[PDB]
């Protein structure tokens, strides 16, 4: 009942552990899935980054698999517009 | 003769033409709406001029007078219409020639006869090419059954319900007159023979003023969804050489018989070794690219040269019908913003990333898909036309698969997931797909959720 | 003498008017040529632009010939680096 | 008359054009050959006399070689690049 019900709520077949996490902590598990959907595997970030973001001109590499890495420089931080938005200018992997 | 050319169009096809112009040492002139001020094609030309001022953007590209105003103040000797917009419009073609300018296209006769579906069906009969059996016009119910009696079932009732049967025909024809008394209001009711699971096959035609008329083989555009072309291939590798030759000859026939001029395409439907004329496109098509690839014939160049009066064989340099090449196969996919996990609603927004792949067997007729471009809601959704090509159709597929997978377009949704599924499918790879193949294959709409780790991480880094 | 001497100094064949301008105002004419080599035909700019540059988010068109125009939006102004340099982020003709 | 001077026991930078006038993907072939496969039986190439010859092709390497500085390869940050296209154009792009 729950496994099916959850599959619908996160959009894939949950492993037994996801099911049981869901049973234990339903709200928190779903929130975690939003976070994952919005932000990804933040787990891979060094802690200072994970907690403070980046400094102007800072360069970082995030290993994601064996032999795959995100090289991320930060180059400018825009002023906000009228809608309270900013534009950050990164170089991720030379783009 | 001709020094300068204005393209009464935008985006990929405007750029296509400028390229062909440039290669023929023609100066170029582009026109652009305000809303399209950031379009590539605007800056790819030697000079460009605002049009339609104050109007809605699509209306501006339709503003026949204002275009010509520009054509004249600019000094243009000719106008290429492109495809869509005014390219099939008689009023425009007439007014352009009227102001002593070359309209790159066929004769006003041809626009007239082929723009109206009754005069065309007529001209096709006169030409002795079989069309879709139709009730010569609208009909009483004793007549609908008379029609179904000859030609046989199934058949299709149009105010449109299908009717595999005499029972279903009564059912259909009376429910049509009810559906018809409250929908438009009027209910004269015509019936056409119905063509269950057809291949859509079309034939590329060139003719010049000196009566020459060749075909550039065919193109199998069967892979449609909601009868919208998604992928075109060339030749129709699904069908045998001779049956193909026969469909082509029949389009030469139709065009010799009206003495067609410039480039144009002859649409057929096809089913179990019979074929039914359905249309003529008195213009270049979006999918002309692939035919170019399999023949070696630059169609847009030819278009232009034909409109300088030149001769297909003598000056332009094309061989006789039977010596026209057929070099393997080619495939086109239009990469659009159509989000397939949102019912193909064209996404809009700023494009963050785009780099164009390349290499052997890749061709790219790119639209407005670049880093930083604001996709607006006004124009169509096309980002970039991708062709691939290879001796073996199997390999034309391989290359398309690689390329679709190579693309990294961030900022807006695209249809790539959909295209990938479609070229994976054995019905397609075999060359046998029909018009109903997509709508009857539900498997094509299961899409892997994509992880975009770069993007999400940068969202996080930014947030914090 | 002067025409040849000048051709060498600016790197093309000067028209009779350039020659005579050079004779009238030698230093100024050469300085004008530096400015032209560094900045181009500033003549074509509207005066407020010519005198004040641009504002964040401002859009301008500069006509250069009949039917040829530079569309220039300005999107951000970077902070300076250590070498006292900034990076300005324009969109010129959709690039 | 003609005089052997060398053999290149590899693929060349200019392979591209031969591919274009034959229709034979050379790098594919290279790889398939190294899996032991047969040119004609598996790979699918016709016999010598049936190998196509489809018009012509031309290659140019666009480099940083500055020709108004004695072809000394320029260096620096690239600000703009878009790759052209259309019929009869092939692009094997570098960095």
């Amino acid at each position: 009942t729950v496994k099916a019900d959850l599959e619908q709520k996160i959009g894939y077949e949950p492993g037994d552990h996801e099911v049981i996490s869901y049973i234990m902590y339903p709200q928190v598990f779903l929130d975690y899935q939003k976070m994952q959907r919005e932000f990804g595997a933040v787990t891979l970030l060094d802690t200072p980054t994970f907690l403070h973001g980046m400094r102007l001109n800072e360069k970082i590499e995030v290993q994601i698999e064996k032999g795959k890495t995100l090289s991320i420089r930060l180059d400018e931080i825009g002023e906000p517009d009228l809608a309270g938005n900013r534009v950050l200018f990164f170089n991720l992997n030379g783009q | 003769h001709m020094k300068k050319l204005l393209v009464a169009n935008r985006g990929e096809i405007a750029v296509r033409v400028f390229r062909a112009c440039n290669e023929l040492g023609l100066s170029t002139v582009a026109v652009y709406a305000r809303e399209d001020e950031y379009s590539v094609h605007r800056f790819k030309a030697d000079e460009s001029y605002l049009i339609g001022q104050g109007k809605k953007p699509i209306d501006a590209y339709l503003d026949i007078d204002d275009i010509i105003r520009v054509a004249l103040e600019s000094g243009a000797d000719a106008i290429h219409p492109g495809y869509g917009l005014l390219s099939e419009n008689l009023e425009f073609a007439t007014k352009v020639r009227a102001a002593g300018l070359v309209f790159v296209g066929p004769e006003l006769h041809h626009l007239d006869i082929f723009g109206d579906k009754i005069k065309a069906k007529a001209a096709a009969d006169e030409a002795k090419v079989p069309g879709i059996p139709g009730t010569n016009g609208a009909v009483d119910i004793d007549g609908a059954l008379e029609f179904a009696k000859t030609y046989g079932y199934p058949v299709m009732i149009k105010a449109m319900r299908v009717a595999r049967n005499d029972a279903e025909m009564h059912d259909g024809y009376a429910r049509a007159k009810s559906e018809a008394i409250g929908a438009f209001g009027s209910g004269e009711i015509y019936v056409e023979k119905y063509i269950e699971n057809p291949k859509h096959i079309e034939v590329q035609i060139l003719g010049d003023r000196h009566g020459n008329i060749i075909h550039l083989h065919e193109r199998d555009c069967s892979v449609q969804r909601r009868n919208q072309k998604v992928i075109e291939i060339a030749p129709a590798v699904g069908l045998s050489p001779d049956f193909r030759n026969e469909i082509c000859e029949a389009a030469v026939k139709l065009c010799k018989n009206v003495g067609y001029v410039n480039a144009g395409t002859v649409e057929f439907l096809v089913k179990d070794d019979k074929f039914y004329f359905i249309e003529v496109n008195p213009r270049v098509q979006v999918e002309h690219t692939i035919t170019e690839l399999i023949t070696g014939v630059d169609i847009v160049q030819a278009q232009i040269l034909i409109a300088q009066g030149k001769d297909l064989h003598r000056e332009i340099g094309l061989p006789a019908q039977s010596e026209i090449p057929l070099l393997g196969s080619a495939i086109q996919c239009r990469i659009t913003t159509e989000d397939p996990q949102n019912g193909f609603l064209p996404d809009t927004g700023k494009i963050d990333t785009y780099r164009s792949p390349g290499g052997f067997g890749i061709r790219l007729d790119v639209g407005n898909a670049y880093a930083g471009y604001e996709v607006t809601p006004y124009f169509d959704s096309l980002l970039v036309k991708v062709c691939t090509f290879a001796n073996e159709f199997s390999d034309s597929v391989r290359k398309m698969d690689r390329v679709l997978h190579e693309f990294r377009i961030r900022g807006v949704k695209t249809n790539i997931p959909f295209l990938i599924n479609v070229i994976a499918n054995e019905n397609f790879t075999s060359g046998q797909a029909t018009t109903t193949f997509i709508d009857n294959t539900p498997s094509l709409f299961n899409f892997p959720r994509l992880r975009d780790r770069g993007t999400k991480t940068l969202h996080y880094l930014s947030m914090i």
